[PDB]
This record gives C-alpha cells, structure tokens and sequence, in this order.
C-alpha cells in the first residue's frame, strides 16, 4: 500500500485510456487491415494467468525495457511518419510527452525503493526512416496498437506490486 | 517490409473528373501468400469498393477508376485476400480533392495611417484544398517582399515593407494549390490614391456668445495631412434628431481644421461626427470621429 | 461432389485465464463430417500448431487454457470430409476477445427518508474470479415503469444509490459488466429487477 | 571621436534612492577645447541641472548626485561649456527607475480540457521596468521546459509541455528586473486537482408523456469524464421566471449522463442551464452549458 | 514638364516632411548639444545662390552619391546604434525604406532620360561600430540631421530640372 | 575698468540668397567701441575668417552675400574696448534662420451667389523675388468682427476661398508666409483686411 505505487498505477490507467482511443481514433481516420508487425517492437509474451508468480523485479524491468522501445518508435513516428499522420496531433504530442514522464516516473520508482539498478544498457541502432508517408501509418498502428498493450500489462502488473509492498 | 504500392503517392484531382490508382505488389510478398493480381481487394474509409471497378493490368497490378470524384477527401487503401479469409493491409494513399483557385477579382489595397499597406480581394468559389494566396508587389526595376496569407484571413495581407508615397506600384496576387496556379489582374496605381486615413480627434464644439445661432467645430487632422490635402464630410442634429444633416460638401472640399456651423436653433444641443478623405475624392472614407455634443450660448 | 465451406467460427471468453472458441458447420451436405483444431501465436518458442482438446470430447467447442493474455491467436478450425478441406482461419486476441457475465443478484432497495432516492447492489458474475489484478467496471441503468428511455450512471463498486427516482413509482433497474481496464467488451444486461422508493 | 563619458553605462536605480553619476572628459578633448571640469554642465530631458547639485570630484570628472528618484524615465546628457558660450555634448545616459517585483501571489493554475496547463499570478505594485515573468516548474528528478511571460498578459502562461494528470508537481514564478529578482511561494499540486473541464454540450430537454410533471435531461459528459469524477449543478426556470432554482446538489453527486428534473408544473416551459465539475470539489466549476429550453407534454 | 519628374519632386518633398520630422521627434527625445558631426558623411556644399547655373548631369550625379552615403549611415544605425535608440522605431524604418526606393527611383531617372551612367563606383569600407549606445544616438542626430539637408537640396535641385526638360 | 561683455547678437534671413545679422551692445559702459566681425564654414577650401561687411559703413549691421544655402556658419562678433575682448560666438544655418515677409495685397472679396463664402487673394512680399525653385506655402486666418477665436486654413497658391464665414457679417483676415520646403520658420501675420460676404 505505498503512496508512491497509487499514484503510478493511476497515471498508466490514464495514459491506458489515452493510448486506446488514440488506436480507435486511428482506426477510424486510417484504417488498418491485418495485424501490423514492427520487427523492433519487444514481444510482452507473458500470460496473466501465470502472472502473480513474477516478483517485483521482474514487472520493473519488462515494463522498462518495453517501454523505451515504445517511447522511442512514438518519438520516431513524429519525426518522419508522413504528413498524412499530422492529422493526429496534438493528441499523438501529448501521449508521447505522457509516456516520457512515466518511464521517468519508474526510474524515481525504484530510486526510492532502493531495489538494484539495470546496467546503462547500450541504445538500440536508429530505425530506418519509413519507406512511405503510408507505411508510417502502418506503422502508427504497429507501434501505438501494442503501446496499449504494455500500458495494459503495466496497469495489470502493478496492481500486482502493490499487492505485496 | 511492405507487401507492394500504390502510385501516384498522393494526388490531388480536381472534381468530376477521372482519377485511376494503381496498387502494385513486390514479388517477394507475392511469393510467401501465394496470390496474385486477382486477389487485390480495394477499401476506401471502410468502404469496400465494389469488384466490378477493379481493373487487373497485369499479375502485378490491379487498378481502379473513380469518375466524377465528389468526396472532399477520399482515404484509398489497398488489401490482399491472403489465405481468402484474412485480409492484410499492402498500401494506402489518401486521395485530395477539390478546385483550383479562381482569379482573384476585386482586388484593393488600403494604407491605413500609421500602418503598412494592407489589401484585400475576393476569393472565388471554395476550393477544399489548402490554397496559397501571396501577394506579389514590384515598382519597375526590382521585385520587393512577397506576403504569404495567412491561414486566418485568407483574403488579407499586410506587407512587410513601409508604405511609400507618390510612387506607382505593379499589384497582383497568385493564388495556388496542387491543382493550379492562377493570378488575379496586374492592377497598378499609387498607394497615395488608397490611403484612408484615421478620423479626425480631439473634436471640440463651442457655444460662441454672440450669434446663438452659430457654433464653432474644431479639431486635429490626422497626421496624413503632410502628403494629401484632405476633404472632410461633417454631420450634425439636435440632441433628440433621429437622422443626421450635413453641411454643404462643396463648402468643405479643402483642408483645414475648423468650421463654423450656422441657422442653428438658438440654446439647443447639437451633436457632430467628422470623417475626412483625399481632396480628389480617390480612395477610401475615413471612419467616424468621436461623437461630440455642444450647446449654444 | 464438392469441397466442404469454409465454417463460421466464433471465440469467446467471461474471464481472464481459459478462452474457448466455437464453431458450427455452414452447410450440412457433407455428410460424414469432422473438424482438426489448432491455433498458434503470432510473432514479429515452438508458437507452432497446438491443440485445442474439445471438452465432453463430442461437442462443437474446444477450450484453450493458459492462454496468453496479451498475445495474439490465430485459430484454425479446420474442416475435412472425404473429399476435401476448408481451413477457417480466425485472429482471436484474449484482451479484445474478452466479455464477462453480467453481475449477479441485483437487488434494489429504497432509502428510507428521501422518497427519490434507491439503493442497487449487486455481485461479481460467478465466471469471474474476483482478484486484485483485474476487477470490473460496472454501468447500471434505471428506467420508471411505462416510461419509454433509460438513464445511465457508472457505478463505482457493487453499489450504487440513485438520486434522481421518480417519487412513488415503481423502477426497473438493469446492469452490466466490463473488465475494468477496459478489455474486451461489455456484458450482456442483467434481469430487470424492480423497486420502489420509500415514501416521506 | 568622443569628448568623453558618463558612469555608469545605463543604470536602473530604485525609487527613492540615491544616484550619482560621473561624466569624465578624454584627455585629448580636454586639451582642444582648453577647459576643465569646472566648465561641466549637466542637462535632463531640455532641463539644466541647476549648477548647484553638481559636484567637481577631480578636474576629469563632474558629479551629480540625485535624491528621492521620482520620475520614471530620466534622460540625462553632459555638456562641455567650450567657448563660454557655445555647449557641445559629451555624453548621454539614460536613467530608469522603477521597483523590484513584488513576491507574486495568489499563484493559480488552470487544466482547460483540450489545452494545456495554464498558470495565472497576480502581479502586485507596478514596477514601471520592463519586468519578466518566468513560469518555472519541475516534477522531482528533472526540470521541465520554462514559461517566459509574453509582454501581452503579463499574468498568465501557457506550458508548451502536454498535461500529465496523477503526478505532483512543483510549481512557482520568478519575476525578476534589472532591480530584482523575486520568486513565488514553491507550491506543489497535482493538475488532476486543477482541471476546468469544459461545459456538458448537446444538452437536450424532453417531454415525457406519461407523468406530466416530470422531464427528463439528457447531455454529453466533457471527455475529461475518462480521468475524474464529475458532479454537475443543474438550475432551472420557467420560461418567464427571473432566477434560476436548483437541484439539491447531494442528488448530483457523481457522474451521470441523464436526470430527471420532478415537480414541475405542468404543460409549463422550462430553461435549463448546466455546469461540472471534480466529484470531491476541488478544481473548478465549469463554465455555463448551451441554453436549453422545453415544453412538457 | 515630364511627367516622370514631377513625380520624383513629390516623393523627396514627402521625404523631406518624413526627415524633419523624425529630426525633430528625435531632439525632443534625446537633445543634442551641438553640431554632430561624421567625418563619412559628404559635404553638401554648393549655394543655392548661384545654383541656377549647375545643368542636368551634376544635379543628378549629386545627390545619387550623397543619397547612397546616407542610406548607409540610416540602414548602419538600424543594426547598432544600441536600445537607446529603438524608441525611434517604426518611423526610423520607415524612412530607411521609402529613402532606398527613392535612391532606386533616381536610377529608374537616369535610364529613362537616356543619360550617360556613372561608372559603378567602389563601396566604401564599413564604419566602424558606434563606441556606445549614446554615441550611435550622437551619430543619429548627424545622419538624419544632414539628411534632411541633402533632400532640401534635392527638391530645390529637381525644381531646377523640370525649368529645363 | 573692465573687459566687454559679450555682445548680443540676432541673425535674420528674408530670402534664400543673401542673409544679414546683428549685433548690440549688452552695455554702453566701454566708451570707445568697435566691433570685429568674420564668419567661417564649419566641415565635419579656405573655409577660415572671412569678413563681414557693414552695408551703410556705420550701422551696427553687417550682409554676408553668396551664403551657401545648406552649410552651417559659425558667426563672430568681437566687442573690442581699449581693455580688451568679448567675441560673441553665433551659429547661423540660412536653412534655418529664413523668415520671409508677410504676403502683399491681400485683398478680401465677397463671393456673388453665396452669402458665406469670401475669395483671398494677396501677392508675394517684395523680399521674396518669385522663382520656380522657392515657392513660398501661405497660411490663412479669418475672424468675424467681435469674436474671440481665428480660423486656420492652409491655402495653396496666391488665393483661397473661405466657405465657413458667418452670413451678414465683417470678417478680418490676415495670413503669414514661410518657405514651401519648411525651411526657416512662419512670416509675421499680414495687416487685418476686411470683406464682408455678399447677401442673398
Ligand atoms: C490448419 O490445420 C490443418 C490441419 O493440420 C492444416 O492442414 C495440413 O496441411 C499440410 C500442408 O501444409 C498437410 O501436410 C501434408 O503433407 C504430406 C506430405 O507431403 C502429404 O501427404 C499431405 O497430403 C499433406 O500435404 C497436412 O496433412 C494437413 N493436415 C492434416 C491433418 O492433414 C492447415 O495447413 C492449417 N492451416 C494453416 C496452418 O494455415
Ligand atoms: C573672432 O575674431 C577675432 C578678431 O580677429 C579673433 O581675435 C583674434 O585672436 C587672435 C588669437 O587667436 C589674435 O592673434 C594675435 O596674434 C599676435 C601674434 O602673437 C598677437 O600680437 C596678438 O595679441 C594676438 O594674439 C588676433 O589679433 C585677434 N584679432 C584681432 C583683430 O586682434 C578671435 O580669435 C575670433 N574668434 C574665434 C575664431 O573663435
Ligand atoms: C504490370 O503492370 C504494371 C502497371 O503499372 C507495370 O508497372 C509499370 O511498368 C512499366 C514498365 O515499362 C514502368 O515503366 C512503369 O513505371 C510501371 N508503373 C507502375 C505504377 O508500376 C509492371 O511493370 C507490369 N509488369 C509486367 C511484368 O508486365
Ligand atoms: C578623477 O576622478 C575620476 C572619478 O571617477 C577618476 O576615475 C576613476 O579613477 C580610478 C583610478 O583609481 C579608477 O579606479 C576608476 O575606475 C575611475 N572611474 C571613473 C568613473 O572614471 C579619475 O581617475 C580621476 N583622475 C585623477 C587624475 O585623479
Ligand atoms: C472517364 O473520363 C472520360 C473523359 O474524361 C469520361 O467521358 C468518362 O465518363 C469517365 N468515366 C468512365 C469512362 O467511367
Ligand atoms: C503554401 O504556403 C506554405 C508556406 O510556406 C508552403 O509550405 C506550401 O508549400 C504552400 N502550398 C503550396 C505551394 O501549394
Ligand atoms: C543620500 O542617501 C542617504 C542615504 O540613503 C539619504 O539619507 C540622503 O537623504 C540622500 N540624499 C542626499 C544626501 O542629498
Ligand atoms: C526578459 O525576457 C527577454 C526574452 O528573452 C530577455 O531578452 C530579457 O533579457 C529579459 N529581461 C531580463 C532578464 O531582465
């Protein structure tokens, strides 16, 4: 029950909530067909049902790991997606500012619960540009069509957290 | 890693007129779903397009043909029937419509005092597409700084470059889209001819002793005043008149900054509002001065 | 002959460990009939072709447990006859797939002193398991007798007292379920049940 | 080529205050003109500095000493008595005066649903100096992008980082002048607990056959429902009435999307107005909905 | 009495206007003691007495070097003459531009008249930077107190032409 | 006894030619008296001491002829005694010490058909010869008998009509002069003549 772990558990389910009705808002304007595939997203391969076992270092360090891969392809998606994505501004700005204040928010997470600290892991290479204004989009929904599903594994795993600390 | 493409990119038709799109597909996609040309399905804004307007040109491509485009913003998207039950996504475009710009017409310009010049025209008929009015300006021998609209006011420019007098200048503006590039008429005259000056302030009405039937209008010229000689229309009537009179114009065609107002009721309150203008009567009225009140002595 | 159709398949699941999918046959001209189940996770760990064990071992259903919850299936119902196959194929992801049961015994009480006031209180659908993890969210509807349109309020918890009651009239009260985190799709109505506020 | 120069450069001294200031003349001029300090003659804005508020500290340099500053601008120019008759100028300078910013105060900030965070502070005594205001704010672990107050409302800023609810955050304002640099008590707050969300729309009165005194309001919820619990306050009228009634606010508590307004009078037209606001009471209230009206059946 | 003239004469008497009264605007803001003096600005020495004399080619010759000498010394003092002098802003603008225009339109002149061109000359070196705010403000008074001078002689100077063509 | 003191000393220009200046005693206590007189163009060519002659050989009053119109000239007046010297130093630009007379002739007229309109005219002052370089602007001022405030307007040309006089009634004018280019400062005001407007 620390005061600490509430209040991150809120701001995922807020940015949860973000996330999938920017994937519908998405959906709505640009249609996709078919499950899209980004060859650098992490798979979060990991069954709920077998999920109270997993420990507390576990769900910090997948959630981490995860989602600075996702902040980065949202951050990337800003930079050269098309302008035929512009149209998902400023609501796209603003998850990705959200998302940058909760992996910082995990990083004050586990100053404060002094647990070991992951080693400065090496960045990943940059991401080729798009090929398309279009494939960005395809992109788009590859990218933000799994950021809700971390997000919802960070809210289903914390909930967990708190249930021992 | 896409499937295959759509070309052109991303056009831009003009409406009622035909647009055909190509959706072709890499060889290496071709080869792992085991499909060809006859398996390209077409949607637009979760719209399926009907079969009967595909078009197979070649095992590579297939091809649709929209006529008498009416849609502001159609969403193109290209699909392969893959296992014939699953459909997957191979290239999209968005498709843009609309007008090219019509010839600016009634193109003005105005000087408002203090300020740079400032025109105006009428945009023709709405187009749909973002369309790109600049204001083009020259003298004779060099081309001075382009005004690119805004996208409020889309009709309005205010140069970057101060106003100068008695000097004829070559005015137009080139309106643009992706579907063409027009210019309204190359107009040409004198910004001194366009100026509208501010109205006169500081008005006074006073109540001489002797003729009660006389009041005295004074008041400050705009600063204008040093490069045209201004003209001025006053209007008056009685406190509790529901129309305005006005004094005779030919009696006020010439600079100056008072006025004596005659056959007025003796001891009745009068009110006045002045605007001035060009002494030739080329260019714009000014607004309404301040109102003003008096009473006779 | 011809080759069988291809099936009409359907998945479902009221609870977050075990989905189960279903299907039925769109023609009944092939006589002797029977289906091959199987399903994979789709990538971007042998993910190949597992089985999907049909439970009382004769029925159209098969369950899959310990699925993933956040991974997608691909399910491959299969059907052959002596002459020929048509493989189903459906995408099936345990986080969109998902529907619980509406909650049970919904019970509507009035509140003594304010005559336009009533008290709803409900449980958890027996389906779900309640866990910290994944609760529900709740959305109970009220509507007075013979009037024609619903009203909607969002019920925090497994109560809720509405406040805007018709005086002295009888209301039909109804609910329904969603995963919390807003998974899957909502449930199904409760059975309307009726009371009638207090009077004072 | 300089006779000579004033210390220091351009000061910004207090009101009130004292301020002196020293012209000191070039050598070399000093030998042309064949004078000395004592032919040092001070000038502000067309005023000569009488003779006697001038101090001769070296025969290089003149002083002027001046008490209880009461003018916000002050230009003040040194001059050389050449000839005895003709004065050149040395040098210039110009005084400003003003106050340090007052500590600002009553420091509130703003979550409009759609915009991003708004802060507004009130500003105390005016200071009369181009006077700067800084928005600063920081989470705990990193500070975020500033806030420079634009010269057009001097109280308020808009953040050019996106609203992040569920998080506390440190927030103050730094004023700060050549006179003075000052800072806002460092209050801290969650946004979530800021929010203004905007009024209900597509707000819709109908008339309910059945019972008829009684109607039923229907609306849409502002999309800031999806983060708090909003309580709204609904009043009412008849057509004719002069002031608004109230629904007792115990009965709309939590969010709804629908109520019931009972004991009206029959066939009796009705005006609604509504507005929301965070279930537990802080933030602030909404702004007045659409104007609604109705008729019972 | 062409008609290209007469237009010239009106825009150097509007100038002119423009001139002094920034001049004096500017005195009444920031006094000047004294006469300032730029050892770059030209001497506008030649008497108006005996003035009538003086034929086509050096009235225009004249005021083309002047004139550019003095577009320099405004369009100088517009980039450094320090903060102390933004205050005569727009009006100090407004004059650098509509005195460029008319430097082109006395170029415009000399084409039309078919007169024989000046060879293009060598552009002076640059001025040295004021040595301080108040001395770019002393330097003003000198620019636009001379250059209210070179356009007086310019309109007596243009009145003398039209005597002729 | 003691050295001078300054003399005071005035400069006046009437046209754009030649200009004059003058001097006077600031006191009659040095008995013996003469006076120096020079004057220089300051740069920024012996432009040195030139001398000043004084026209009737006697009065205190000297012309300099030929002044360039534009340059600035730095006037010297030197007050000598048998004990020595008080130069009064002057500067004097003939752009802005020009004054020019008052008009000539004006004359004010009624205007048949229009009992409040009256027609100025006047004529150049005789200092002022006319010539198409130097125009002179003209400002008019009128006044009816008795009141207390003029009218101002800023005629162009040698006339103006006046459209605002008070019916019935003697009007004053007068006018003053000032180089076209705002060179120097405003004429004197005219002697007052006076019209009265035609009736009807
Ligand atoms: C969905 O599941 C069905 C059931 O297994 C899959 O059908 C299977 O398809 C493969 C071909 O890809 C068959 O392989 C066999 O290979 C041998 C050796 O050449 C040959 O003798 C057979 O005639 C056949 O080609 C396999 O037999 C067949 N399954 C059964 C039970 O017969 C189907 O491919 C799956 N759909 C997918 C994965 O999309
Ligand atoms: C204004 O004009 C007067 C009149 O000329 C100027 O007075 C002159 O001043 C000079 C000194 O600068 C005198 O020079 C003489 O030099 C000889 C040789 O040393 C000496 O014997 C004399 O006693 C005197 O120093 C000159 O005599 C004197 N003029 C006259 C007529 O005596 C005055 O300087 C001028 N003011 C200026 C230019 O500012
Ligand atoms: C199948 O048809 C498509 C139709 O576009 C062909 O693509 C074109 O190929 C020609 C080759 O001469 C190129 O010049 C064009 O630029 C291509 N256009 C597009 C949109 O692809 C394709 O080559 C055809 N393939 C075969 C084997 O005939
Ligand atoms: C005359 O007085 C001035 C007063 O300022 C002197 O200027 C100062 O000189 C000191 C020398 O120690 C410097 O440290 C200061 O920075 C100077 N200040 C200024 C404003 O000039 C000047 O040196 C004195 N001269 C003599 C010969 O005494
Ligand atoms: C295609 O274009 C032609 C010519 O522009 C037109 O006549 C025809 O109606 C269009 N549509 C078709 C052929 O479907
Ligand atoms: C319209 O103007 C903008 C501003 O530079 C430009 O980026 C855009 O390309 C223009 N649109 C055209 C030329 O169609
Ligand atoms: C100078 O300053 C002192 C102290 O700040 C003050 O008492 C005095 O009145 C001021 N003015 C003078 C000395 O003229
Ligand atoms: C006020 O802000 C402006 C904007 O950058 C800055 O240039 C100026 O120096 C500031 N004033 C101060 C710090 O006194």
């Amino acid at each position: 029950p620390r005061a600490e772990l509430d209040s991150t558990v809120l701001l995922t389910r807020s940015l949860l909530a973000d996330t999938r009705q920017l994937a519908a808002q998405l959906r709505d304007k640009f249609p996709a067909d078919g499950d899209h595939n980004l060859d650098s997203l992490p798979t979060l391969a990991m069954s709920a049902g077998a999920l109270g076992a997993l420990q507390l270092p576990g769900v910090l360090t997948r959630l981490r790991a995860d989602l600075l891969s996702y902040l980065r392809h949202v951050q990337w998606l800003r930079r050269a997606g098309g302008s035929s994505l512009k149209t998902l501004e400023p609501e796209l700005g603003t998850l990705q500012a959200r998302l940058d204040r909760l992996l910082r928010r995990l990083q004050l997470l586990m100053s404060r619960l002094a647990l070991p600290q992951p080693p400065p892991d090496p960045p990943a290479p940059p991401l080729a540009p798009p090929s398309s204004a279009w494939g960005g989009i395809r992109a788009a929904h590859a990218i933000l069509g799994g950021l809700h599903l971390t997000l919802d594994w960070a809210v289903r795993g914390l909930l967990l957290l708190k249930t021992r600390l | 890693d896409p499937c295959g493409y759509i070309s052109p990119e991303s056009p831009v038709v003009q409406l009622h007129s035909n647009f055909t799109a190509v959706c072709v597909l890499k060889e290496k996609c071709m080869d792992y779903f085991h499909v060809n040309a006859n398996y390209i399905v077409w949607k637009t804004n979760h719209f399926t397009i009907p079969k009967e307007q595909y078009t197979i040109i070649n095992r590579t491509a297939s091809s649709v043909t929209f006529t008498d485009i009416a849609s502001l913003n159609i969403q193109l998207t290209c699909n392969i029937l893959t296992f014939g039950q699953l459909e997957q996504n191979v290239y999209g475009i968005t498709i843009i419509s609309g007008l090219p710009p019509e010839k600016p017409k009634n193109l003005s310009c105005i000087v408002n005092e203090g300020k740079k010049m400032r025109c105006e025209w009428d945009g023709g008929r709405e187009t749909h597409l973002e369309t790109n009015f600049t204001l083009k300006s020259e003298w004779a021998t060099h081309k001075f700084a382009d005004c690119k609209a805004k996208r409020d006011t889309p009709t309005s420019c205010t140069v970057d470059y101060s106003t100068v007098y008695f000097v004829n200048i070559e005015v137009w503006v080139e309106a643009e889209n992706a579907l063409g590039k027009v210019t309204s008429d190359h107009i040409n005259f004198d910004p001194v001819y366009k100026v509208k000056p501010n109205p006169p302030h500081n008005l006074s009405v006073i109540n001489s002793e002797e003729l009660s039937s006389i009041l005295k209008l004074t008041w400050t010229n705009p600063s204008i005043k040093s490069v045209i000689i201004l003209k001025y229309n006053i209007q008056y009537r009685t406190k509790d008149a529901s129309t305005w009179s006005q004094i005779p114009p030919e009696d006020t065609a010439s600079t100056r900054s008072s006025f004596t107002v005659q056959d007025l009721k003796p001891f009745t309150e009068y009110v006045f509002r002045i605007r001035c203008m060009k002494e030739d009567g080329k260019g714009y009225w000014s607004d309404w001065s301040e109102e003003a009140s008096g009473i006779t002595y | 002959g011809y080759p069988p159709a291809r099936p009409v398949v359907s998945c479902q699941a009221a609870d977050y460990e075990n989905f189960s999918c279903t299907w039925s046959p769109s023609q009944i001209s092939g006589l002797p009939t029977r289906y091959l189940t199987s399903y994979r996770k789709k990538t971007v760990p042998s993910t190949g072709p597992w089985p999907c064990p049909q439970d009382p071992l004769g029925a159209a259903r098969c369950v899959v447990h310990g699925a993933e919850f956040w991974s997608q299936y691909r399910i491959n119902v299969t059907e052959v006859n002596p002459l020929g196959a048509s493989t189903r194929l459906l995408d099936v992801s345990l986080q969109s797939i998902l529907r619980p049961d509406p909650p049970q015994g919904l019970r509507v009480e009035s509140v003594p002193g304010y005559p336009r006031r009533l008290r709803a209180s409900w449980t958890y659908p027996a389906s779900w398991p309640s866990q910290p993890h994944f609760l529900l969210k709740f959305r109970l509807q009220y509507r007075p007798a013979q009037h024609p349109a619903w009203s909607t309020v969002e019920p925090a918890g497994l109560e809720e007292v509405i406040t805007d009651a018709v005086a002295g009239l009888p209301h039909a009260v109804r609910v329904s379920a969603r995963d919390f985190l807003d998974a899957g799709t909502w449930s199904t109505w409760s059975p309307e049940a009726w009371g009638t506020p207090s009077t004072g």
